[PDB]
């Protein structure tokens, strides 16, 4: 998961 | 500039976010946004114009920011959704299989259910834990926008997702998404900020  | 939930705003004339919700803290305008889109005293603008500067952040740890606003700015209690809005009538956190939906300038307006509380998202910057995960679906630049039940009861704020190579988790199905919320009740206390609502 990433910033958005 | 007319603060509703979802609409895109920039920071230092460079990322983009999206608004979360219109509170205030005394006199003072605000919304609460993503931690991670500005530090503090980073200037916000929507549509050009400066309509205030980030007030407090923290990230990562949490995912949290509210940026005051100058007094020109016309706080309302609403959610964008296409041409439409959805009223923001209070802060009641909706438990684990509740359908909630999403507001953010980078996919509109997306829905889906929640589906588990408390993840850590391991980010670059350090881990962000204690979110809350639905299988919405979102794109870079929606972070800062708005989770909340068609009832209108706000939810939190985007804080990141399982992108794809496109920039976003729609192209796969619901069951395989990660999509992850900062919940809005600790940031209203951290803050003491009150959630305008019609």
């Amino acid at each position: 998961a990433a910033p958005f | 500039a007319n603060i509703v939930g979802g609409i895109e705003y920039s920071i230092n004339n460079a990322s983009l976010c999206s608004v979360g919700f219109s509170v205030t803290r005394g006199a003072t305008k605000g919304f609460v946004t993503a931690g991670h889109c500005g530090t503090v005293n980073a200037t916000a603008r929507i549509g050009g114009a400066v309509v205030g500067t980030f007030a407090a952040r923290v990230f990562p740890g949490n995912d949290r920011a509210w940026v005051s606003l100058t007094s020109a700015q016309t706080l309302l209690p609403r959610v964008a959704n296409g041409s439409s809005f959805v009223t923001v009538r209070g802060s009641t956190e909706a438990a684990v299989g509740a359908a909630v939906c999403r507001s953010g300038r980078t996919t509109g307006y997306q829905c889906g259910t929640i589906t588990a509380k408390n993840v850590t998202a391991n980010y670059a910057e350090g881990a962000v834990r204690g979110l809350t995960q639905g299988n919405a679906c979102a794109g870079r630049g929606d972070s800062g926008g708005s989770w909340i039940t068609s009832a209108g009861q706000a939810q939190g704020v985007m804080s990141g997702a399982n992108v794809q190579s496109n920039g976003n988790n729609c192209g796969i199905p619901a069951s395989q998404r990660s999509s992850l919320f900062e919940r809005l009740q600790p940031i209203l206390s951290q803050y003491g900020l009150s959630l305008v609502t019609g």
